[PDB]
């Protein structure tokens, strides 16, 4: 069973360098070329180069010549991809891929799970969770509530409701990158408008990059205007 | 250099129908062309190689063909697991992908508007969220109007992946303003136009009200 | 067309020694240079591609270096079976073009 | 697995025509172009032309446009070189070779036929 296990997500600043690893198992590591392919958010696949782990010989796409270095350590069946002088548009998921056959071929049958590399000047920051209050006066026999998970970095954030007891109707939107460099998302759920006064609704937000766990109770806004 | 142009950008088909995906090379060199499948959060999966040979473990409903520059991936009868992004490849070059999504009956969105929380205003910013819930097709128009003034450049949208149960989409539009600007106005409205709505739907609230 | 200049028409060496065959491209060919070995009667056999990468089954005695226009084939621990002609090739842009060839004499000789 | 086998030596007179074959096996024929190289005495190796094995469309190098024709037979995985109006200078060994793309470059020639000697006897 061929398997390619890569290193974890990375966070770097412009001008810095990053090195992703790709541990191979289930086959003779030195018998197959190893390729590296990246994918920017919402974009397609981009070939970066390959390395012959048997000889150490490499070949880089012209776009990365002089800025990428591919190495291998046969003693631990690991291939590496080092990209230096990072910039914002280097933010992408980086994959290692192995050909189908034992000779050189472009048929990438085996892939690693991908390594997200975020390039940004922002510092690690936990989210600020705010309620998206429901209202009996805003129904399209259903109310909507949620949590605004704003100003956090880096990806990712996970949101649950009532510690996982509430799942149906939950929509946790993909995060958006704000001009400030910090991410933001919302998590909403549709529920019966009649249960707003009886059922408790709490969103459980987790931002592991900052070891942050936040529980926010969501209820209708308290109006006091006369 | 070879440029692979895939078309259409998006295919909308129902389970059981046949899908035809096109990939055109800027120039004809060989049949050394592969097709890949990719789902959100996962790595690509090899489907076809040599233009028409099927990779191991791939169901036979996937087939590849080609004639000169024009290559075609055909899925005879779509299964729910087939809706994903598909890429063609020749040498180091990849097509830009064709998204295959589920076509279902038109479903209008449920529209909700959320004012900013008092807690957030205390921090100095106001986030106004408009929610479109479980609609199809994915295309919708969401316009913000503050005191009947069209907003531009101060809002962002986010769309969910197609729901695995009802094959609908949900969309959020977030208007972000400073506390100062948020206090200069009263009426905040979200205008939604969608194919499933006989007329546009408007949700609004007046700042400092009930 | 790009010209590949092998100024060394002939070179003599002994078994166990090392020799370097040079090749000068007339244009920047990046790293797209390959090296071939041809024995009498046989066709050319690929040794190196992309300047420094060995073809399947090629011993590591054969190494290649260079980028741009200066390229070199180095044969270490020369064996009697290395008696042959050697040609460089640029595969940066078509038409592919070959060097003039370098005959390698093995003083021990008598093999391959 | 990869093998390119060419037809045997040809003894021809000036003005005649000769057709050399190149039989491929061990791989998907249409995946790789076939290139033809001339090795004439004193002239070194010269690329004559190449053919798209998938469409059959050939391309001739400048110095070989005219009397040299490159054709195909996909059903037999065979490429052909035909030389018309043979001249003395055409006396040489002719090779077919498979072109492979390894990235960031044009195709090189990792696999060659055994060669075909063409003798022009007057
Ligand atoms: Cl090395
Ligand atoms: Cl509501
Ligand atoms: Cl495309
Ligand atoms: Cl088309
Ligand atoms: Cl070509
Ligand atoms: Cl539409
Ligand atoms: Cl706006
Ligand atoms: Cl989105
Ligand atoms: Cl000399
Ligand atoms: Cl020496
Ligand atoms: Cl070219
Ligand atoms: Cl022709
Ligand atoms: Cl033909
Ligand atoms: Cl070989
Ligand atoms: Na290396
Ligand atoms: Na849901
Ligand atoms: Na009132
Ligand atoms: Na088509
Ligand atoms: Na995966
Ligand atoms: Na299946
Ligand atoms: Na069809
Ligand atoms: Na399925
Ligand atoms: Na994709
Ligand atoms: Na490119
Ligand atoms: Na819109
Ligand atoms: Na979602
Ligand atoms: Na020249
Ligand atoms: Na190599
Ligand atoms: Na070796
Ligand atoms: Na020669
Ligand atoms: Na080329």
């Amino acid at each position: 069973q061929v398997q390619l296990v890569q290193s974890g997500a990375e966070v770097k600043k412009p001008g810095a360098s990053v090195k992703v690893s790709c541990k191979a198992s289930g086959y003779t590591f030195t018998g197959y070329y190893m390729h590296w392919v990246r994918q920017a958010p919402g974009q397609g696949l981009e070939w970066m180069g390959w390395i012959n782990p048997n000889s150490g010989g490499t070949n880089y796409a012209q776009k990365f010549q002089g800025r990428v270095t591919m190495t291998r350590d046969t003693s631990i069946s690991t291939a590496y991809m080092e990209l230096s002088r990072l910039r914002s548009d280097d933010t992408a998921v980086y994959y290692c891929a192995r050909g189908k056959n034992s000779d050189y071929n472009w048929d990438f049958q085996h892939w690693g799970q991908g390594t997200l590399v975020t390039v940004s000047s922002a510092s690690t920051k936990g989210p600020s969770v705010f309620p998206l209050a429901p209202s009996s006066k805003s129904t399209s026999g259903t109310a909507a509530l949620g949590c605004l998970v704003k100003d956090y970095f880096p990806e990712p954030v996970t949101v649950s409701w009532n510690s996982g007891a509430l799942t149906s109707g939950v929509h946790t939107f993909p995060a958006v990158l704000q001009s400030s460099g910090l991410y933001s998302l919302s998590s909403v759920v549709t529920v019966p408008s009649s249960s707003l006064g009886t059922q408790t609704y709490i969103c459980n937000v987790n931002h592991k990059p900052s070891n942050t766990k936040v529980d926010k109770r969501v209820e209708p806004k308290s109006c006091d205007k006369t | 250099e070879i440029v692979l142009t895939q078309s259409p950008a998006t295919l909308s088909l129902s389970p059981g129908e046949r899908a035809t995906l096109s990939c055109r090379a800027s120039q004809s060199v060989s049949s050394y062309l592969a097709w890949y499948q990719q789902k959100p959060g996962q790595a690509p999966r090899l489907l076809i190689y040599d233009a028409s040979n099927r990779a191991t473990g791939i169901p036979a409903r996937f087939s590849g063909s080609g004639s000169g520059t024009d290559f075609t991936l055909t899925i005879s009868s779509l299964e729910p697991e087939d809706f994903a992004v598909y890429y063609c490849q020749q040498y180091e070059f990849f097509g830009q992908g064709t998204k295959l999504e589920i076509k279902r009956t038109v479903a209008a969105p449920s529209v909700f508007i959320f004012p900013p929380s008092d807690e957030q205003l205390k921090s100095g910013t106001a986030s106004v969220v408009c929610l479109l819930n479980n609609f199809y097709p994915r295309e919708a128009k969401v316009q913000w109007k503050v005191d009947n003034a069209l907003q531009s450049g101060n809002s962002q949208e986010s769309v969910t992946e197609q729901d695995s149960k009802d094959s609908t989409y949900s969309l959020s539009s977030t208007l972000t303003l400073s506390k100062a600007d948020y206090e200069k106005h009263k009426v905040y409205a979200c205008e939604v136009t969608h194919q499933g709505l006989s007329s546009p739907v408007t949700k609004s609230f007046n700042r400092g009200e009930c | 067309d790009i010209v590949m200049t092998q100024s060394q028409k002939f070179m003599s060496t002994s078994v166990g020694d090392r020799v370097s065959i040079t090749c000068k491209a007339s244009q920047n060919v990046r790293t797209a240079v390959a090296w071939y070995q041809q024995k009498p009667g046989q066709s050319p056999k690929a040794l190196i591609f992309l300047a420094s990468n060995r073809h399947t089954g090629v011993p590591d005695r054969f190494t290649g270096s260079g980028s741009g226009t200066d390229f070199t084939l180095t044969i270490s621990n020369v064996q009697s079976e290395d008696l042959a002609d050697y040609f460089c090739l640029q595969h940066w842009n078509y038409p592919l073009t070959f060097g003039g060839g370098t005959k390698l004499e093995i003083k021990g000789g008598g093999g391959s | 697995q990869i093998q390119l086998v060419q037809s045997g030596p040809e003894l021809k007179k000036p003005g005649e025509t000769v057709k050399i074959s190149c039989k491929a096996s061990g791989y998907t024929f249409t995946n790789y172009e076939i290139n033809w190289v001339q090795q004439a005495p004193g002239k070194g190796l010269k690329l004559m032309g190449w053919i798209n094995t998938y469409t059959g469309e050939p391309t001739s190098a400048d110095d070989f446009k005219g009397r040299f024709a490159f054709s195909l037979e996909t059903s037999a995985s065979t490429a052909y070189l035909q030389i018309n109006n043979l001249k003395n200078e055409d006396a040489a060994t002719y090779f077919c070779a498979r072109g492979d793309y390894y990235g960031s470059s044009s195709a090189w020639l990792p696999y060659w036929g055994q060669g075909t000697l063409v003798t022009v006897s007057a």
